[PDB]
């Protein structure tokens, strides 16, 4: 191999020459700023300077080149990267950095900024990044922007930059089958408002934008509104659209295929190839669709589903390369369509079984057996979904183990064996709450409306303690009617605007039975909503978690397994 | 008049008993909670409660400064 010591010595000597200006022969003249540099470094880094000097043109012998349509700071950072390899990339100058990299055709900085932008893609810059990837040919960025823009924009459709988009880009966006919309009318009104941004600059594109939307809205309202905005005496558009909507037979999209499903993690691996797997139950389809394995079989993790219906994974441990397990603070995000876990910004401290709770767009991970274990062994930390970073919050006053947390009334409610503390995000403080009369642990709670339903606790039992958040009082309702000589595995969840329970029971010398019940809020009784047949759902285990979310049956595949 | 004074103390006692263990408001956050707690009692009377909550600023025990709203004086 090439001697790295001599390579770094040569590089540092060249950078010293650059700083001291000894062997510089070519000077870059940009907006009156002198940039003394060498030809060898520029040729090695950029693919434009190699064609600027070794070309035989008038600049081959000229020692002063007036490089135009560039920026001084961008050129300076590119030159210093070419001379030392350090590329300091902030969150603002990456746009002009990519512009100058494409202008100068430098592959290394182009790849680096492409990776930075593939990491930086978020909701508030999705349309801007897609427009940038359309301006400069970049297929990876274009595809990532396609996916993220489709999802987040069809969720939001309010960005100001969406109005200033090319016709081809909008045709690609609207005609795609990856849009995430609960209805087919929101895309219609989004297209209408985009068209009405201008009057005559969009008339020619009117015949094309309607060609990608289904005819179910091409004969109903929002056709006379276009006639109102039609240019005067234009008889080539009204009669055109009058007899035009014959083709494009109505085909349902993919965004209207989200159903309230119970996502399960760390289930019993049907085939023992892996230690565990992830499955999901369909309360409506009455089937069990398989889910992608956790990233690097990440066990002992926590789940959260934001009000925007997004799944996240935090904490967990990976078997170190017989008992062998090491805890890692890696963070991941689940793609609802690609059926894969996209990595995100990792946490600061590793966790085991963390309680992920979403509130005000922030992901809160409370506790989880941190590696610190110092005076503040109860330190909790939130995540920024806008800036893609983690921020510490007010620590929990008391150290708790095997706890659960929910969000009610824009506040974090973490529950332990007998104590409860409410966190105020506005003031970053903890307030003492009501005290339970029973010592129970290893249970889960579901936030339904303005009440907290702590179900089960210790196997578990059928004890239920309902907490009225407004009345600040713990009260008993009833006990779930189960079987004798049985160990039920209770799982509290909210589904169909009602509090249902996923309770798996096992009898003596008998296999586990799956059945869910609907708890009557006013009657204080668990009614049999549906019985899960064992012909579709097999054993899941004991350390499995359940959460409420929506998934697409089309993108996912049915798990092939014998009843 | 007597029942008006009764409501006047009923709102103040509730606001000093509840808000000592709750979060703070910015413009109109805690008023919704205090009206919900008194929904089964009587009308919210928004103008009366708005005029009465701003009279406690003259002294201590949660003065509720019209300046700092982010965090309130949860002291005694």
């Amino acid at each position: 191999q090439i001697n790295t010591e001599y390579a770094v010595s040569l590089l540092e000597q060249l950078k010293l020459f650059y700083e001291q200006q000894l062997f510089t022969d070519i000077v870059l003249i940009v907006e009156g700023t002198e940039f003394p540099c060498h030809k060898m470094v520029l040729a090695t880094c950029s693919s434009y300077f190699r064609a600027m000097f070794m070309s035989g043109l008038s600049e081959s012998k000229q020692t002063h080149v007036h490089l135009r349509n560039v920026d001084a700071a961008t050129l300076q950072i590119i030159i210093t990267y070419a001379y030392t390899g350090n590329l300091a990339m902030n969150d603002s100058t990456v746009e002009q950095l990519y512009e100058t990299a494409c202008f100068l055709q430098v592959e290394d900085v182009l790849q680096r900024c492409r990776e930075y932008l593939i990491k930086k893609i978020n909701a508030e810059n999705c349309v801007r990044l897609l427009s940038f990837a359309d301006l400069f040919s970049c297929e990876e960025l274009k595809q990532s922007a396609k996916r993220m823009v489709e999802h987040k924009f069809t969720a939001v459709y309010h960005q100001d930059a969406f109005m200033q988009l090319s016709h081809d880009l909008l045709i690609d966006i609207l005609s795609s089958d990856n849009l995430n919309v609960e209805k087919e009318e929101t895309v219609r009104e989004a297209a209408m408002l985009w068209l009405e941004y201008n009057t005559e600059s969009r008339s020619q594109y009117l015949s094309s934008v309607l060609s990608q939307i289904r005819i179910d809205a091409l004969s109903e309202v929002t056709q006379r509104a276009w006639f109102q905005g039609l240019p005067p005496n234009d008889k080539s558009v009204v009669v055109q659209g009058l007899y035009k909507s014959m083709p494009k037979f109505f085909k349902p999209r993919l965004g209207m295929t989200k159903e309230e499903m119970m996502i399960f993690i760390e289930a019993s691996s049907e085939n023992p190839c892996s230690l565990y797997s992830s499955v999901c139950y369909s309360p409506q389809a009455e089937k069990v669709y398989k889910l992608c394995s956790p990233p690097a079989d990440l066990h002992k993790v926590g789940t959260v589903v934001t009000p925007d219906n997004d799944i996240y994974i935090a904490g967990g441990q990976v078997p170190l390369k017989q008992t062998a397990f090491r805890t890692v603070n890696c963070f991941y995000w689940f793609d609802a369509q690609q059926n894969t876990w996209f990595p995100k910004t990792p946490m600061l401290f590793v966790r085991i079984k963390p309680s992920l709770v979403c509130c005000e767009g922030y992901i809160y991970a409370i506790g989880g057996d941190s590696v610190g274990g110092e005076l503040n062994r109860r330190t909790v930390e939130r995540y920024d979904t806008e800036k893609d970073e983690w921020t510490m919050v007010s620590p929990l006053p008391c150290a708790w183990q095997w706890s659960a947390a929910v969000v009610v009334h824009d506040c974090i409610y973490v529950m332990t064996l007998n104590l409860m503390y409410c966190y105020f995000p506005r003031s970053d403080s903890w307030v003492e709450m009501a005290m339970r009369q029973t010592s129970r642990s290893f249970a889960s709670a579901a936030a339904f409306g303005d009440k907290i339903f702590y179900i089960g606790g210790l196997g578990s039992s059928v004890t239920v303690e309902i907490y009225d958040v407004n009345k600040n009082e713990w009260k008993m309702a009833a006990n779930i009617p189960a079987k004798r000589y049985s160990d039920p595995c209770v799982r509290a969840v909210v589904i169909s605007n009602s509090l249902c329970v996923f309770m798996r029971e096992t009898h003596l010398n008998e296999r586990a039975k799956y059945v869910t019940y609907q708890y009557d809020l006013e009657l204080d009784r668990w009614s049999l909503r549906q019985h899960i047949s064992e012909r579709v759902l097999w054993d899941l285990g004991r350390d499995f978690r359940c959460t409420v979310g929506k998934l697409y049956p089309s993108c996912l595949e049915e798990s092939p397994w014998k009843p | 008049q007597k029942v008006d004074d009764d409501r006047k103390h009923e709102i103040e006692a509730a606001i000093v008993r509840i808000m000592k263990s709750r979060k703070k408001m910015q413009h109109n956050v805690l008023v919704a909670e205090v009206t919900q707690q008194l929904k089964a009692r009587f009308l919210p009377s928004p103008v009366v409660i708005k005029k009465r909550i701003e009279g406690l600023i003259e002294r201590e025990y949660l003065a509720r400064t019209p300046e700092d709203r982010k965090v309130y004086t949860y002291v005694a």
